[PDB]
């Protein structure tokens, strides 16, 4: 298959197999107070499409990554453009992450979604900077994958949407996540709502003459994105 | 214990309910009241915080978002705890707005300050504290900045003292309850493995990490 | 595991529950396993021969990559401990099989439920946290 | 404060109606009654006014007329605060009636005064006094003479005194709280930006005026 | 497929390629005198299921290996308590031979059922003890497979119902036998009635670091059992 969104387009095999978080999809607001006064903006034109990261390499020594949303997509395209300014925001995103590894590699990777994760101090009260809430498009390594750097077990990341990738099986997993917050609209810049993440439970093994990093390559697709007053 | 058999039967379904589950009013602080004239303040504020106590805390961390009414109750003694038929004065101080600067201080005259006059020989007063978020919920796992002051999602603070003109020279505490009663939460959290380190932060020691099962000599053998 | 801990808040439960196994090798590995229950009241097995003569299931993980195994019923009543467990195993059937140039070690990972019939009753509070 | 966020829904409509207002029952005066025999008086009148304290009277100054009931609460006390058992006396006295002279001058006995009996360990004492006026409504705006004695309505007065036949040495304070009831409010005002001078008329300092706004640097610079 | 059978579930494909030993299914017995008088016992509740041998280790130098039935089941479940005692025994069985091989190994196994096969003396007159005639669950290795061990061409040995397992195209295969004898029901403790064989034909070839030893698993299904008065 491929899938084409706007000028961009990728391809992934066609596969019904999805995760979609906790069992809703995108959707767009509900008529509110605020936007009964000033309509909201709805871009799909070039603003919704594929996005697609620098790949990462899983090595035998790794830790893994976690994203932050909006934030990875703060500067890029016209996206981050919209991102910028406009105080109002709101969206869903489409999530596809992918490994490029051969029949002779072995490992796993757990992949979930973890809304209003909050990475914490290793220390007194070492306020964790702006690099662990908003790391970027790059994104971060984790210290202590076991707790999460939560102080929280990963045997338990399950009750997250999630999807393993068994370099055995599957080479692929899609998250759908809808809009998760406790107010409608909120400020893309200072809130990050929720997070991605990749670890290797099972560590990448091979035997001597094969690659000894594989790439992890991230996609995003925004949903139902809205968009508030410019400022 | 006692009563060792096999319960072929399903249990009651009733009681793993979210909202049985954070019922059953319970301590949510201790706080102490000396009216000593000018040498000793003379009243009390307490600001409403759930997560004082770590046994609570490891069960609102179960979620990310939660939505609940509030009902208080003031269990307070003397010392020795014998009681004497002294008034007191629970003022709740609505979220933003001026908490007493001292014990005769105006804002105890403050109308929209809600309060109580109950004698100390009479039953622990009881009150109901509706949902008081600007948000649709409180979350005590925000991504970002909040700033602003002192734990999040602020409710309001309750301030006592005994009303008479004179200082009575008296030494009280009181014991705070609070019973959650329609309690709805969403996005369930993976509960704590590590101790807690400060409040208003989930920080972790990272030298000393606890292990979330204890051990055994080997794997290939179970008893 | 969530039902572990869920468990520390009550006094009694009992249902069914359901472990799997999650082998990540290399594709081109292969073998099988015995994933084997022995019920409480008994020891677990001495040997595969026992093993294979109670619940169990013969797991290709060159065929299939994940296995489930249903535990039929548990309970606990409830400082005698009134638990008499019951115990899952893992036995080789065959040896794990390697072709050339690929790593020969692999790993199992272990997961645990609880099916719709489990149930809990008499609310306490967690050993765990100590305040 | 906390919580810093964004309000895209419209609020409550409930608060912000007249008679949401102006209910919340609050302290409307204190008054001190020391029973010493001879030497001391030995009961206490106080006049029923709403405008004693400036917070209440800068709301009711907000309309020209009003019409309303009023629910009166007496919290009482004696110095140090420890409460005995003695009955106390809360006489009402109408409109155009004559005041008790003295701690056991004929007055408290007259019947149309009515009168509440409670002992001073007992719950506060409550009554609901109706709408007074010979208009249809108060008001504190009359452009003309009244003149005729001491605010302007006359409500009524309470008094207070200890029922026993010798004088018990005793030194009470009477809080009194009042609960506007069935509030209607006609021809709205502007809000005072001054200070008052004094009671029952709207004076102003000539020499010095307030402005109703604070400064800036300059008028081309908002922040 | 997964094949779940009483207590016991085993892996394996689903594909209607069987082989009938002589074309005919395993049936219980057609009425008789004796058993008119005792009716006799069928029972499939923990007793007819699927039985799994320890695997065999086949190496470049192997000759291969035989069981004796119902021997290799006389101790064994419940299965081989009804086999002893019970002096009237009938019975077929479904045999599943199974080879976990990697794609870069390469050899063939010739797996065949021999009715009232007996193995001879290599001398003399040596009778062959128990132990080529009851092996046990164990089982036996050939000494001279060309010859069977019996005397016989091993190139003849496909007039026997049989499957080839060429490690290039099939791993597996199955085999259904019937009950047969010159007699209905006879003493399943002093007669073996048949034997099933698994002999490399062509040796075991792998390159060096490949695994050196390929398992073969057996599974046995009793099929249609009657059982006789209670010693």
């Amino acid at each position: 298959a491929q899938l084409t969104v706007g000028n961009s387009s990728i391809t992934t095999q066609e596969a019904a197999n999805i995760v979609l978080a906790y069992g809703e999809w995108p959707e767009y607001c509900p008529d509110t107070d605020a936007t009964a006064v000033d309509k909201p903006t709805r871009p799909d034109v070039s603003v919704n499409r594929f996005y697609t990261l620098d790949s990462k390499m899983w090595q035998e020594n790794s830790t893994g990554w976690y994203w932050k949303f909006p934030d990875v997509l703060n500067k890029t395209g016209v996206f981050g453009q919209n991102a910028q300014f406009h105080y109002l925001y709101r969206s869903g995103f489409c999530l596809h992450v992918q490994c490029n590894a051969s029949k002779f590699h072995q490992g796993a990777l757990l992949v979930a979604v973890i809304p209003e994760f909050v990475i914490a101090g290793r220390g007194e009260a070492p306020h964790p900077g702006f690099t662990t809430t908003f790391p970027g498009t790059t994104g971060a390594t984790f210290h202590d994958p076991y707790v999460l750097d939560s102080g929280v077990p990963l045997s338990q990341a399950l009750i997250y949407p999630h999807q393993w990738i068994n370099l055995r099986t599957n080479n692929c997993a899609t998250v759908i996540v809808p809009y998760i917050n406790a107010v409608p609209f909120d400020s893309a810049i200072n809130h990050s709502n929720f997070g991605l993440i990749v670890i290797p439970v099972s560590p990448l093994k091979y035997s001597s003459g094969a690659t000894t990093a594989i790439p992890i390559t991230i996609t995003i697709a925004p949903l139902n994105s809205e968009f508030g007053g410019l400022r | 214990m006692i009563e060792t058999r096999c319960v072929v039967n399903r249990n009651g379904v009733l009681e793993t309910t979210i909202n049985h589950f954070f019922s059953r009013s319970g301590l949510v602080g201790v706080v102490n009241l000396t009216d000593g004239g000018t040498d000793t303040t003379g009243y009390v504020t307490w600001d409403i915080d759930i997560m004082g106590f770590v046994q609570l805390r490891r069960k609102c961390e179960m979620f990310t978002y939660m939505r609940f009414n509030a009902e208080f109750t003031f269990v307070t003694t003397t010392k020795n705890g014998e009681a004497r038929p002294y008034m007191l004065q629970y003022m709740y101080v609505p979220p933003g707005a001026p908490k007493p600067t001292g014990r005769d201080a105006f804002q105890w005259q403050t109308a929209t300050n809600p309060s109580v006059f109950v004698k100390l020989t009479d039953p622990p007063a009881q009150v109901s504290v509706p949902f008081m978020s600007p948000a649709s919920a409180y979350q005590w796992f925000y991504d970002g900045y909040p700033t602003f002051g002192c734990p999040n999602n602020m409710m309001g603070t309750f301030a006592v003292r005994v009303v008479s003109r004179e200082a009575s020279q008296l030494k009280l505490q009181t014991r705070v309850y609070m019973k959650l009663k329609h309690v709805r939460a969403w996005v369930p959290r993976p509960i704590r493995s590590q101790p807690y380190l400060l409040k208003n932060f989930p920080n972790y020691d990272s030298s000393k990490i606890t292990n979330s099962a204890r051990d055994r000599s080997s794997i290939k053998q179970a008893n | 595991t969530l039902v572990g801990q869920i468990c520390r808040y009550y006094t009694q439960w009992s249902g069914s529950l359901k472990v799997t196994f999650m082998f990540t090798g290399s594709f081109m590995a292969t073998g099988k396993m015995l994933v084997a229950y022995s019920p409480p009241g008994s020891a677990q097995p001495a040997n595969r021969e026992t093993a294979m003569l109670g619940t169990h299931v013969i797991w290709d993980f060159g065929l299939q990559s994940s296995v489930s195994l249903v535990i039929p019923w548990i309970s606990n009543t409830h400082n005698y401990d009134y638990y008499t467990a019951g115990v899952v195993t893992l036995w080789y059937q065959t040896n794990y099989v390697v072709p050339p140039e690929t790593p020969g070690e692999a790993y199992i990972i272990a997961m645990g439920a609880d099916l719709y019939k489990f149930t809990l009753k008499i609310c306490k509070d967690t050993d765990e946290v100590t305040q």
